[PDB]
């Protein structure tokens, strides 16, 4: 089949700047040239045809271009609702292929995460088992180290560990950390600390409870 | 307005088969060609094949042939996509979508997609916890623990409450996915208005509404 | 002396294949008929298929004509028998068994018996628990929580088999569960030592579990 | 498909008498019949080939008579070492078909059961998990109802029951139920008790332990 | 003996298409090997000999191959009197054998059933039983149910189907559904229906008639 490439996997650039992406065709496909966008949990979304051209409601930023094999898409004035992959996509010739994809980057200043621990729920309890749960939003970069002490001992087992995409608002990450433990193993203990490194600071943010 | 209603989640044996149902609303079923996409988790897109409902002429991927099997129903005005012999690499979401050009602009339509689950396990609802609070904001949260299959719907006070959610992605773990979603409003607003986390679970007919009480 | 070796075991995922051996020795493998039996949990004999290894001649049952496949190895004197596009009905025990009549007597050799277990779950080895308390006492072993079948429990390596109740598998919650008591003189134990030995080819496991008084 | 059919999927005697259990054949097979016997837990044994000719270490107690679709296996002199599951069948035409199997029984006098307790072992303790054990040894009939009760409260969940098959010595049935609890739950009661209703006695045999 | 296993029991094809069937001899048989065809109801024709060789009449369009242990029949425009089974033997050791066969289907597109009903008739009559016969003719494909009302309440008892192989001039599948009941039972009702349900039916046949 015909190979669409995409050479790289990320594409980076700060907010109101502009971002290209190549697609390299195996073959000669004219100008038979999709883009489409897809935003994490949606469908894809249609923006350019026949290589230049834009869907309906599609704004003037997305810009396609290029014939024969050497494809490019063009996002100007970048802002964060504009987090996505974007694949190309040859119509030219059967069967109909795909780029790998390239995912856009938004490049912005550190910023220290706001953490949050819940103790176990009262109804989670009736259940048998206890989940402590430490949220750790809108922090920059990415790169982040979250402990959990009980009671001075350090717990690195029973995590559930989850990170947002970068954030459409403010171009931030966010963290969910969940220790689930069984309701005796809880109650056998009084201190439960979230610990949370981040490049932002030498010195962990510590938030933590006594049950 | 058109229209295309796929639905949520599709949960099918190893070995067996399923058809995936896309109905269509607000046009002319047999005027355009209806075209299908798989993606698989944390994957790219693929072109299965295509249809015209018209005539039910069809153009495959021939990585498809013995795989998929497209059909329209035009009393219903629904295409269908018939998987056979599920194995765990055709665990995916499937995708129908239309392209009309009305001699004036171009326009797509997508269904929500179809995430077919191929696996031994059978359905298990989620267990559905709030997170309140043991400063000018107030940072509240919703567990939705040990469901399976994919996907779950969480939204706050009905979608009413939007800006300031962290919905995190879902992990698997033994066997059964868990997710977490946080919001942040004015301290004048909790407690003292209702917040409350909408889960929704179409693999298990679920809908749990949890407020997050204070205490 | 003639014997038929066959593998205790086989889990298999839903829709793989898998292929069940029967070493034959003691005698010439290319003289006799080999017979393969299905024998699901707790139902009847069913007539799978014969293979001759002479010429791997074979007679297969119209039920089992795509799913069981009988192959024979002269260099090994080794039958087999593969099972494809494996499902829950073929999850059973499966006997390789020959005929010999040497113009004097008729005797039949069957094998152990491989038990196909067709499941998504992994092997899981049996914790093996001790159950410790007038003229005679009676005490326990406690094989729990092990997937697939099956497991074979002795007392002192089989020399206690007198007084012995080994009750069958049950499974629960996805894990078999099975129980063995034993009941001797109340000069045996606790003066003596009174182990139980829990075997689990599945998993390669063999534990032996002394019955302490404590 | 040829179908052999056994009328019987249980037949009955005492020690020392005789059993007898038929076989019928859809179409006619001649003499081209054998039978199987199969101890639980043991691979068949091959009894009788052409309908009426043992195998080598076949006792003469086993006797097999019959032609055409009427077939017979006779057992004398019935021993508790006897007590298996018995097939017919037919090798006249492919594909060979077994019979459904009859599996014998042995009547015998009632006998109470001998009943035994087991705490949670301090291995398992450890385990988080706590299983209470009783035996029901050596009873008849098989029939037999077995409560456990916590601190007099009737817990009919996390039960595990295993019957055995009818005894090769003495003709009697064992019982083994497992009750299986958290060690929490464990630790937080106190008396433990296996109640079990037979016939032999119209008062349930209680054997109970307290943790204290 | 030497096994002559042919491992596909159907092979589907159209009309003018070119179908081949294999054949795997268990040990070497050079090119003793033999082709045969049976339509139904007739005996075995002779079709290659010497695994290449063809018996006087047989038609070029069946070819032969192979030799030592793989060989394949061949037969190129397929017509639909082609429809039959083909068996291979061996004859270089014995004894001979033959294989499990394999049989021809031919594709086409759909056909919905003609259905004629025929009530019992007067000579059945006065033998004291009633057959009321339901012909569905010349449907594609053969999946096809019926159902049988007497006086609007279905009946269930006293029904024979039987189905003829594919028809060697069009390529279609024929029914015929029998109703037997004494002459008192057909003479306690009136109205006899056979419903016929087909992939063709947007809603069943119904043929009826009135006693
Ligand atoms: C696999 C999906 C796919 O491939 N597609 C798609 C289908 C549905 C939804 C979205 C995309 C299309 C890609 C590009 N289109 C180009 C043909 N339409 C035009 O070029 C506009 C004509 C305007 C004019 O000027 N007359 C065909 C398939
Ligand atoms: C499914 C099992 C099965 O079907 N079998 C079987 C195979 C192995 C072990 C046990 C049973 C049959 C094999 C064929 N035999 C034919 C009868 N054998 C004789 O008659 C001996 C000649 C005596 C003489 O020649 N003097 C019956 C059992």
């Amino acid at each position: 089949d015909i190979v669409m490439t995409q050479s790289q996997k990320f594409m980076s650039t700060s907010v109101g700047d502009r971002v290209s992406v190549t697609c390299k065709a195996s073959q000669n496909v004219g100008t038979n040239v999709a883009w489409y966008q897809q935003k994490p949990g949606q469908s894809p979304k249609a923006l350019i045809y026949s290589a230049s051209y834009r869907y309906s409601g599609v704004p003037d930023r997305f810009t396609g271009s290029g014939s024969g094999t050497d494809f490019t898409l063009t996002i100007s004035n970048v802002q964060s609702e504009d987090l996505a992959e974007y694949f190309c996509q040859q119509y030219n010739n059967y069967p109909l292929t795909f780029g790998a994809g390239t995912k856009l980057e938004l490049k912005r200043a550190d910023a220290a995460p706001t953490v949050s621990i819940f103790p176990p729920s009262s109804e989670q309890l009736t259940s048998g088992g206890a989940s402590v749960v430490c949220f750790l939003n809108n922090f920059y970069p990415k790169d982040i180290n979250v402990k959990w002490k009980i009671d001075g001992s350090e717990r690195q087992n029973g995590v559930l560990n989850s990170w947002t995409d970068q954030d459409s608002k403010d171009s931030t990450y966010s963290m969910s950390s969940t220790l689930t433990l069984t309701k005796d193993e809880y109650e056998r203990h009084n201190s439960y600390t979230c610990e949370a490194t981040h490049k932002t600071s030498t010195s962990p943010i510590v938030k933590s409870f006594n049950r | 307005q058109v229209q295309l209603q796929q639905p949520g989640a599709e949960l099918v044996k190893p070995g067996a088969s399923v058809k995936v149902s896309c109905k269509a609303s607000g046009y002319t079923f047999t005027n355009y060609w209806m075209y299908w996409v798989k993606q698989r988790p944390g994957q790219g897109l693929e072109w299965i094949g295509r249809i015209h409902p018209s005539d039910s002429d069809t153009n495959y991927n021939q990585k498809f042939k013995g795989k998929a099997t497209l059909t329209v129903d035009k009393s219903s005005s629904t295409a269908y996509m018939q998987l056979s012999s599920l194995t765990s690499e055709d665990s995916a979401v499937y995708y129908c979508a239309i392209e009309i050009y009305d001699g004036y602009n171009t326009m797509d339509y997508w269904g929500q997609g179809t995430s077919v689950t191929v696996s031994s396990a059978k359905t298990t609802p989620p267990s559905v916890y709030p997170l309140a609070p043991g400063n000018s904001m107030v940072t509240l949260g919703c567990l939705v623990k040990g469901y399976f299959p994919e996907p779950v719907t969480v939204t706050w006070n009905s979608g009413s409450l939007s800006s300031g959610v962290h919905t995190f992605p879902a992990v698997l773990q033994s066997d059964l996915y868990t997710l977490s979603s946080s919001v942040t409003v004015p301290s004048s607003t909790w407690p003292s208005q209702t917040v409350t986390c909408n889960v929704a679970h179409p693999a298990s007919s679920t809908k749990v509404d949890k407020k997050i009480v204070p205490r």
